[PDB]
């Protein structure tokens, strides 16, 4: 059924699973028209499909041309997401196909179930976790490849860099969710924390800086403080 | 006008005949029901006074044979039987009629209720949903499950309604996932009407039969089936105009007939609110929407 804090270690067992977040698929800027009405302009988006055990992120870039001439785009976007996840699953060798797909928003359940009828053994599940995957577009290299795309495109990224050489996937997922929650709550500050020190760089083949174990503990502490700080600023505590 | 005679009434029982019902006391001199209108299916149903558990009954059509009810004390129920000997059956009915031991089917002349509930219901189609080929009549009770219910357990005692499932490969064309899920017209018109039912009359017949089993037996799987067949129509953007008009009439008489005190269990709030207020056909069921709003405004 639904995924929550009781069955949290299930994410890191040896059953292949993917998270699917559709929150950045249909993206718009709202603006005024010459006549003083309001209109939207779509910008490029992405599906965020992540294996939490391996860090594998299949980032399907959604080019604005897919919306051309279509109506009810917020509804279409869920079905386009489902279509692309289904296409990705079918593209994978059988032994790499997921056993479970967890959607971060319950409105994805029916579209994905319908697109996956051919895969009755793949469980489609919601989650009671509030996962900060919407903040994926705050990762500079992911935002860059989405915005530069001139056509539909699937970009492959390990969202854990090389962390799994030193930490478990539970710890790597916890680090990722803390970083993304911080970027979601105060992007400017979080980025400042991540790059304040110019001697720690991001390798060309990575997303995040090359922190040592000790430095990661410092960074993680600073991100918690940021989240707590914003929580206070928000609620006046 | 035909007759369903009884050998006797050894146990106290409420007897239903179509939408009518009456009480028979233990060992009361009751020999059956006369003046049954020819031309329609009928249902004679039973609820024992000492065990309201298990409503049960028999669908039959007097044009297909001479039927009667005898209590079986071993199996503990009123059973419908066929008498092959025409001569003897007519003489026994004649004697029951001379001794005035029968209740008269109490049809008001103005009253088209039963016709309107059974307009498309045929015995031949009943006998394919209820499989017991050695009999010309069909037994149904409160507890019988449907073929779909069993897939989600005795197959011989099942209600073989047409399986409707909106998230099934049958309902959804590869490559038209969103289209076919949000607009069920393909599933209604090509798969069900053209493919399985052949015409809307057979579809409405199953719909009406499902409602009647839900109402008269409290049969839960029948209620599920009735609501599924309504929803499939209401959720199709493309439905023949004559079907929508006929559906409105069918549902009107079903809602009109439903016992007020059984509305809570026989009517699915989600389906009805969706069908009347959100679906493609939300504005096509004028009569049904008006009786629902005046009779069950709570449900909505
Ligand atoms: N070595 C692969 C990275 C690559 O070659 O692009 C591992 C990988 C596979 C699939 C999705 C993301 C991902 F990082
Ligand atoms: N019980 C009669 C013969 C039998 O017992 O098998 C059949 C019958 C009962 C009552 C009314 C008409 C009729 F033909």
């Amino acid at each position: 059924g639904a995924m929550n804090s009781s069955n949290y270690a299930e994410l890191f067992n040896n059953d292949i699973k993917l998270f699917v977040d559709d929150t950045n698929v249909y993206r718009v800027t709202v603006h005024k028209t010459f006549e003083g009405n309001v209109a939207t302009k779509a910008i490029n988006g992405c599906i965020f499909t992540l294996n939490p055990k391996t860090g594998h992120l299949f980032l399907k870039i959604i080019h604005t041309s897919v919306w051309a001439g279509q109506k009810r785009l917020s509804q279409l976007a869920k079905w386009k997401t489902a279509e692309e996840v289904s296409a990705l699953v079918r593209s994978l060798p059988k032994e790499e196909q997921p056993k479970q797909i967890i959607v971060t928003r319950k409105a994805m359940l029916d579209p994905l179930e319908v697109h996956m009828l051919d895969f009755p053994n793949i469980a489609i599940r919601p989650t009671e976790l509030r996962l900060p995957f919407s903040a994926a577009m705050s990762i500079d290299k992911l935002s860059d490849v989405v915005m530069k795309a001139t056509e539909p495109q699937m970009v492959l990224f390990n969202i854990y860099d090389d962390w799994l050489d030193r930490i478990s996937s539970y710890t790597a997922f916890s680090r990722l969710t803390l970083l993304l929650r911080a970027l979601k709550t105060n992007e400017e500050s979080a980025k400042m924390i991540l790059l304040s020190d110019p001697t720690i760089t991001i390798k060309s083949y990575h997303l995040w800086p090359s922190f040592t174990d000790e430095q990661w503990i410092t960074i993680e502490s600073q991100m918690r403080d940021l989240i707590l700080t914003e929580y206070g600023r928000k609620y006046n505590v | 006008m035909n007759t369903v005679p009884f050998t006797s009434a050894p146990i106290e029982v409420t007897i239903g005949i179509d939408q009518y019902s009456f009480n028979v006391k233990e060992n009361q001199p009751f020999h059956g029901i006369k003046d049954i209108p020819i031309g329609h299916v009928h249902v004679i149903h039973f609820q024992h006074a000492d065990n309201s558990s298990m409503r049960y009954g028999y669908w039959f059509d007097c044009r297909m044979g001479n039927f009667y009810i005898q209590y079986d004390p071993k199996d503990g129920l009123y059973k419908m039987m066929e008498e092959r000997d025409g001569a003897k059956f007519e003489n026994i009915v004649h004697n029951f009629k001379e001794r005035q031991m029968m209740v008269s089917y109490p049809k008001i002349d103005e009253d088209d209720t039963w016709y309107n509930l059974t307009e498309f219901v045929q015995m031949d189609k009943i006998r394919k949903i209820v499989r017991k080929d050695e009999n010309q009549f069909s037994y149904v009770d409160s507890s019988m499950t449907t073929v779909q219910e069993n897939e989600l357990s005795d197959p011989a005692h099942s209600l073989n309604y047409t399986v409707i499932n909106f998230k099934s490969r049958e309902a959804i064309r590869p490559g038209h996932e969103m289209e076919d899920f949000l607009d069920k017209s393909y599933y209604l018109n090509t798969v069900m009407l053209q493919g399985i039912f052949k015409n809307s009359s057979n579809y409405f017949g199953e719909l009406q039969f499902a409602f009647l089993n839900a109402m008269f037996f409290g049969n839960y799987g029948s209620s599920l089936q009735w609501h599924a067949m309504i929803e499939l129509i209401c959720s199709s953007a493309t439905v023949p105009k004559h079907m929508l008009d006929k559906l409105d009439e069918i549902l009107y008489y079903q809602i009109k007939t439903l016992p007020e005190q059984y509305s809570d269990i026989l009517l699915n709030e989600r389906v009805w609110n969706i069908c009347l207020y959100s679906s493609f056909q939300k504005n096509s069921l004028h009569n049904t929407e008006k009786i629902m709003e005046n009779k069950y405004p709570e449900l909505l």
